This record gives C-alpha cells, sequence and structure tokens, in this order.
C-alpha cells in the first residue's frame, strides 16, 4: 500500500490539521476583538466600527467617510465574501 | 498531548475599550549566522599521495 | 521585525561568524475599563477627535490619545465638526467647552 517496502516510508507530520485549525481561529478572533494591539502585547477590546475608522485614518481618509458610509462598506464587504465562495467551488481551480 | 496554550477570552462589547497606563521596557536578542569556514583540497594528493 | 512590540532603536555586537543585535521595544500594561462613543453632538453638529479617542469617566466625558491615559476637556481645539446628528450610529449627546468667547470677552 502507497508503494511501500524497500525502505521507503512517510512521516506524519508534528501538528495534525486540528491543532492548525484551532490557531488559524485564534487568530482571527484576536484580529476581529482586538485589532492590532494583540501582537505587541496583551489584547485590548475595540468597537469593529471603530477599529474600522482608525484603519481608514491610517490611509489618509478622515473618519467621518466609514461613519457616513458604513451600511455601503458593510453590504460592500458582505458581498465581495459571498463571492469568494462561488470563485473557489469552480472547476477551474 | 501537546499543549497549544491558554485558553483566553476578550470581553467585545458595543460600547468598551481599554487604554493602558504604565509601560514597559524591554530588551530581546536575536542571532544571526554570517559566514562560515573557508577551505581548500588538494585533490592531486588526496585522490593518491606518494 | 525589529524585536516584539514597538521599535525603539537596536545595537549591534558583534559574535563568532555571527552577529547579534539587542532590540529596544515599548510594551504597554495596566489597562482599564472605559466607555467609548463614536461621536459627540453638540448644537446638531457632529465632532469627532483630531488624533484621540472619546471616553467617560462613569459621568463626564473625555479625549485623550489612544496609547497612553491622558484626560483632556473636550474642546474645539481637539474636535473637527462634519455634517448633522442623524447619520452617524451611537452617537451621545454631551457639550464642547470654548476657550475664546468666555474669557477674552473683553
Ligand atoms: C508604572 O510602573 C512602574 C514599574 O514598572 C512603577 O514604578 C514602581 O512603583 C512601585 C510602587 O508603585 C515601586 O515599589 C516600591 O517603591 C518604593 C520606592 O522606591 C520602595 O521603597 C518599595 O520597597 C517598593 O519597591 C517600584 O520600586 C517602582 N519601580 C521603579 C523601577 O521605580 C510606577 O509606579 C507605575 N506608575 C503608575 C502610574 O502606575
Ligand atoms: C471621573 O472624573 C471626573 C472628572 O474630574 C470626576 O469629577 C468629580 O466632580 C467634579 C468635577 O470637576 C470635581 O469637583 C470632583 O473633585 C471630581 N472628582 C474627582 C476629581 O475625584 C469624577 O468624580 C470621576 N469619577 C466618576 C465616577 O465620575
Ligand atoms: C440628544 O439631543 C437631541 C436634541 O436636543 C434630542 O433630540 C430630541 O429628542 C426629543 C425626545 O426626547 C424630541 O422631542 C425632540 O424633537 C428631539 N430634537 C430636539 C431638537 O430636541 C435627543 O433625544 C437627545 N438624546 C439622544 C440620546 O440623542
Ligand atoms: C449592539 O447594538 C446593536 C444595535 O443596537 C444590537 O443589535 C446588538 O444586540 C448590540 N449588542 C449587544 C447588546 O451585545
Ligand atoms: C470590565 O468590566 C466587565 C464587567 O463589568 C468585566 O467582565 C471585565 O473583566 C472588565 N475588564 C477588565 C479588564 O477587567
Amino acid at each position: 500500500c502507497a508503494q511501500k517496502f524497500k525502505g521507503l516510508t512517510v512521516l506524519p507530520p508534528l501538528l495534525t490539521d486540528e491543532m492548525i485549525a484551532q490557531y488559524t481561529s485564534a487568530l482571527l478572533a484576536g484580529t476581529i476583538t482586538s485589532g492590532w494591539t494583540f501582537g505587541a502585547g496583551a489584547a485590548l477590546q475595540i468597537p469593529f466600527a471603530m477599529q474600522m475608522a482608525y484603519r481608514f485614518n491610517g490611509i489618509g481618509v478622515t473618519q467621518n467617510v466609514l461613519y457616513e458610509n458604513q451600511k455601503l462598506i458593510a453590504n460592500q464587504f458582505n458581498s465581495a465574501i459571498g463571492k469568494i465562495q462561488d470563485s473557489l467551488s469552480s472547476t477551474a481551480s | 498531548t501537546m499543549s497549544l496554550g491558554a485558553e483566553n477570552s476578550v470581553a467585545y462589547s458595543n460600547n468598551s475599550i481599554a487604554i493602558p497606563t504604565n509601560f514597559t521596557i524591554s530588551v530581546t536578542t536575536e542571532i544571526l549566522p554570517v559566514s562560515m569556514t573557508k577551505t581548500s583540497v588538494d585533490c592531486t594528493m588526496y585522490i593518491c599521495g606518494d | 521585525f525589529c524585536g516584539k512590540g514597538y521599535h525603539l532603536m537596536s545595537f549591534p555586537q558583534s559574535a563568532p561568524h555571527g552577529v547579534v543585535f539587542l532590540h529596544v521595544t515599548y510594551v504597554p500594561a495596566q489597562e482599564k475599563n472605559f466607555t467609548t462613543a463614536p461621536a459627540i453632538c453638540h448644537d446638531g453638529k457632529a465632532h469627532f477627535p483630531r488624533e484621540g479617542v472619546f471616553v467617560s469617566n462613569g459621568t463626564h466625558w473625555f479625549v485623550t490619545q489612544r496609547n497612553f491615559y491622558e484626560p483632556q476637556i473636550i474642546t474645539t481645539d481637539n474636535t473637527f465638526v462634519s455634517g448633522n446628528c442623524d447619520v452617524v450610529i451611537g452617537i451621545v449627546n454631551n457639550t464642547v467647552y470654548d476657550p475664546l468667547q468666555p474669557e477674552l470677552d473683553s
């Protein structure tokens, strides 16, 4: 089975596929609920809208733009996320 | 079975924020190789000497 | 990249067939609970901080920098006006002190 014999084996990896998923989930939760403060020390909570406003402010656009177009930005993000599933589900991998 | 780390939970809320009130200065090291040993081989003597 | 945390400066050292760096970093500590709001409405106008966040000491309201706790009184020099008070979600009523008219009224 799987060729085998003749002294050719395959060693299983140290980290299973569950530990990696746990790590990625922890990273996602930290990024969502802390922003970038958890990468330099203790995680500090902050509302998501304020974090996005500060990320807008970091690229040269004043923070009132998000506070005026929050609904449009959320809808655009949701549609963009939805399109990724269709893009990946196609046979053209 | 190896342990990934300590469990934690962030107290997320609609209107809540945390601001630090003190700081700590940390100093850490880091080691990086640069060069190795230079060697030369005398092939004629090594293949067969004398 | 240069150490863990907020980088300040580095000092190099020599090692056999190698090199050693000493990274100096800035690490925050001792956080506290606080209550925040996105905007403050004074006279039918929306006020936003310049380079700070809105914080509440249970009863009063202040503005402070995001990396160190340093409360200050909300004035017209700390915030800028844009729009009205019916488009931002979570706006909080308060008052903004004008540091010019009341004392320098002569
Ligand atoms: C911010 O954190 C620093 C430590 O990183 C605080 O300094 C430390 O303050 C404590 C007391 O709060 C000091 O402990 C005591 O100090 C006295 C005076 O020397 C000494 O007689 C006692 O035996 C005891 O050690 C500690 O020494 C001090 N650390 C240093 C390096 O001076 C600082 O107070 C904090 N500031 C705020 C606003 O929280
Ligand atoms: C939060 O901070 C405010 C700002 O100082 C405190 O206000 C108190 O009431 C007036 C406001 O100037 C002062 O006469 C008091 O001395 C203030 N108390 C202080 C400075 O301890 C307020 O008490 C603080 N705490 C709460 C729960 O609101
Ligand atoms: C903040 O202030 C605004 C304006 O003063 C308040 O809006 C008024 O709300 C009352 C009801 O409590 C209405 O009868 C008025 O018509 C509203 N407009 C005005 C100009 O008075 C608002 O209620 C206050 N509170 C909040 C949470 O926004
Ligand atoms: C935050 O506010 C929104 C809108 O008012 C609400 O739907 C949501 O349940 C709130 N989250 C809480 C109270 O945890
Ligand atoms: C802030 O308060 C909430 C409830 O009052 C509490 O669960 C939370 O632990 C507090 N934050 C910190 C950093 O202790």
